[PDB]
């Protein structure tokens, strides 16, 4: 399980170097698609150096299939592109190594803050040399919830709003960064207790769900099942906050 | 769960002297255990590290990136050479082209070395002989073709060789993008965590 | 700094286990010594850890050393019957934390062997079953994704859907 | 050259930021010490405050200082005030989330004169001085170029200390979410304002802000081409803790959008 993660972090580092080195140029969505494509190119071409047969799933061209269909590689060289558009330095590359339909390795890497969270079954979730723990919460008092708004699917918003409302009457505060993968990485390092999102897509949160799970946490769809892999209505965290949040959010189900 | 029962069965199914009991009297004399004193005595043909020997064989094969058939061919070719076989093995396996390629960084891996020798990117004696199974005699110059020294692959691999351990026995020319070899390295300039005398006794017993 | 690789496990507990491991089993040696503290210590020159075979040695061993009298060896053989029965009983006890409860047995798709499998991963309660996904409850010898799926669903009904216990 | 008070303030901010960063890597020493309704004040806040005050007293033993902790330490020359937040978003620090900043602003005769905010993690230093503008590590700051609500990113803070208005706020939130593009919720009004100055968010709004938090950002966005106002265009914000700011056109659109949903309590 070492060499897979080895190639993973290699491609991650090269992609982050490219993204940052480019980010040092001025401007005031052409450029972001340009750099997204260039990062994907460097990523995949560095990949084909080893196992040019695993099936890559990007976020743009569906599933770039391969001849060794035992391993899928979920890729997003940029998440929450809005950030890189508007100069806000919060974005990370997300690589996920999945097998047989489930995921085994995951690496999220923020170039700006130079953070790098690795995760794999059993061997845990590390931050450049840290046995992560998740948060320590057991309730929804003095807690933080990394939220997310449907900036493409505003129809839920209303009931979503209701959730927010009720959540605000229960929790302590909210966050919003736009990089769902970074929200997941933050709940992995316990930087924020609970995470939830309405209608996400596997290419982004594939690595992040593996992160939060490996860090002693658990994920779920809005209705407690596991159709999140196809529905992306994520709710994740350590079981304590997950219960404390689901108990109050399920009663407003609309998906 | 306290081991207070059969000792013959215990130390025979484990077959080794784990030092559970102090063992003040000679163990083999108390009962007929598989282990007899004077190690070289009861099993007169016996090679130390009897189970790891083949693992280290697969290690030298993974660093050479070669197979067993050509290994035994080199073995029969080296048995004809007058001299110490424990060093002639590594000598004849060092006089090849892919090894000095891994050194001078045409391919940063001996497997990538074999690829580049099979990729028509190795001019030897100014002649295209791409079969990786030749013994390019020492005191020879080899390079990449004259139309490919601006590539990403060539510049990258040559800078890589520059960043690896620089051989005093192979004049690597990273500007000239080539290698000139004089003589196979002797006992002094090889790896010191390897077995060949044991391999020689396994191939010659 | 030292260059010497290091190992940090213990200094009082669990450290004699490296070298003073065949003389540190406080139960039997001291349970025989409390009446031997008037007489003597025990004979270390033989291991006798595997007491069975090395107790079937003739008078030589019993003549050479004192304290292990003939009635002493016979009473201690009855106590070693107690000791082998103690090993068997410890075997029995080491197989006790699986926790088949009604909250963990009668659930849908749960036979007693499903209890033994779920705790075979280390699940000694019902909440724990509700603390894993299909990916993490995997690797079970005869548990697919849909069975474990509906089982997680049952756990989250009895725990998180009705939000009860 | 450079503005003097600005220079001494940025020295203070550098020292404070270095102290905070140095303590950020030992979460076993900084504990959670709550003050009000989820407004922690850890000992590290006290240490940074003391460091800043000491560094200032060297060059102005006479200037009255204001601080959320020590209230108002009077000075022999109280015409000029030093407003400080040694830490913004204490919650983001206690969760060890690496997004916070120290804020130092200097008002003269009531009107804010200079301001600095410093994020040690990303090592970003938003400086601003009236009559010279705003700088981010040497780059001028002209805010977002937005002129509508579409494609606009709105940074905001929630009244998680004045939760009575929650509904109201949430109400307007919904309204906003019908026109804007996306929200941002970072947890430090100073840094949010700074981002407004850097155009990294197309605008900002908040309810229930202490007078010692926007004082370091309002001048920032002002000299950053943006504008601030209350929820109605007036200037009672300095007392209502209700701020809305951004480039002028976006501010106009936001005010015209919010004026209806607004609960008349804030008016
Ligand atoms: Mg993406
Ligand atoms: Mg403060």
């Amino acid at each position: 399980m070492h060499p897979m993660l080895n190639i993973a972090v290699r491609a991650a580092r090269k992609a982050g170097n490219l993204i940052a080195k480019n980010y040092e140029t001025p401007d005031a969505n052409d450029f972001v698609t340009n750099v997204d494509k260039a990062a994907e190119a460097v990523i995949i071409d560095t990949i084909r150096k080893s196992y040019p047969q695993h099936t890559i799933i990007t976020e743009e061209s569906g599933e770039l299939e391969g001849t060794d269909q035992d391993v899928q590689w979920v890729i997003d060289p940029l998440d929450g592109t809005t950030n890189f558009i508007k100069r806000l330095p919060h974005f990370a590359v997300s690589i996920a190594v999945r097998i047989k339909g489930r995921t085994e390795v995951a690496v999220v890497y923020d170039p700006m803050r130079n953070e790098l969270f690795t995760a794999t079954r059993g061997q845990g979730a590390q931050l450049n040399g840290y046995r992560l723990r998740g948060s320590t919460a057991r309730d929804l008092d003095g807690t933080i919830l990394a939220t997310g708004f449907p900036f493409k699917a505003k129809q839920y918003a209303t009931t979503y709003i209701n959730i927010v409302g009720k959540l605000f009457n229960e929790c302590a505060d909210f966050r919003r960064t736009g990089s769902a993968a970074l929200d997941l990485a933050y709940v992995a390092a316990g930087r924020v207790d609970g995470f939830f999102e309405i209608g996400l897509r596997p290419w982004d949160f594939a690595a992040g769900e593996l992160l939060v799970r490996e860090a002693g946490g658990i994920v779920s769809d809005f209705t407690g099942g596991h159709n999140y892999m196809l529905t992306g209505n994520i709710v994740a965290g350590n079981p304590r906050v997950v219960k404390a949040m689901l108990a109050n959010m399920r009663d407003e189900l609309s998906d | 769960a306290r081991y207070l029962g059969p000792k013959l069965k215990l130390s025979r199914r484990e077959g080794t002297d784990l030092f559970l009991k102090s063992g003040v009297r000679a163990i083999d004399t108390k009962c007929k255990i598989e282990q007899a004193p004077g190690q070289h005595g009861a099993r007169k043909p016996r090679l130390s590290d009897y189970g790891v020997q083949l693992r280290e064989k697969q290690k030298v094969r993974r660093i050479y990136g070669v197979l067993e058939r050509q290994f035994r061919n080199y073995y029969k070719e080296a048995a004809r050479l007058k001299g110490n076989t424990g060093e002639n093995l590594l000598a004849l396996l060092e006089g090849r082209l892919d090894n000095v390629v891994y050194r001078m960084a045409f391919g940063a891996t001996r497997a990538e070395a074999r690829q580049l020798v099979s990729h028509k990117a190795i001019m030897v004696n100014g002649r295209v002989v791409n079969i990786a199974s030749y013994q390019v005699s020492p005191n020879d110059v080899v390079s990449i073709r004259e139309k490919a020294k601006k590539q990403s692959r060539v510049k990258a691999a040559l800078e890589l060789a520059e960043q690896r351990e620089k051989p005093t026995w192979l004049e690597v020319d990273a500007g000239k993008m080539e290698g000139t070899f004089k003589r196979k390295p002797e006992r002094s300039d090889l790896s010191a965590d390897i077995n060949e005398h044991l391999i020689v006794e396994l191939y010659s017993k | 700094l030292s260059g010497w690789e290091l190992n940090v496990m213990t200094v009082d507990d669990l450290q004699a286990k490296h070298q003073a491991e065949a003389h540190a089993a406080i139960d039997a040696f001291t349970k025989y010594l409390d009446i031997d503290e008037d007489f003597a210590t025990v004979l270390v020159e033989e291991g006798f850890s595997t007491l069975e075979e090395l107790a079937y040695v003739p008078m030589k061993e019993l003549l050479e050393i004192e304290g292990l009298d003939e009635p002493t060896v016979e009473a201690l053989r009855e106590r070693a019957k107690n000791a082998l029965a103690t090993i068997a009983q410890a075997q029995e006890e080491s197989l006790g934390d699986n926790k088949p409860a009604d909250d963990l047995l009668n659930l849908e798709g749960v036979d007693r062997d499903l209890a033994f499998k779920l705790a075979a991963r280390g699940v000694c309660t019902l909440e724990d079953l509700a603390e894993q996904g299909i990916d993490d409850l995997a690797d079970i010898e005869g548990l697919t994704d849909e069975k474990a799926g509906a089982l997680i669903m049952a756990a989250r009904n009895i725990c998180w859907f009705g939000d009860e216990a």
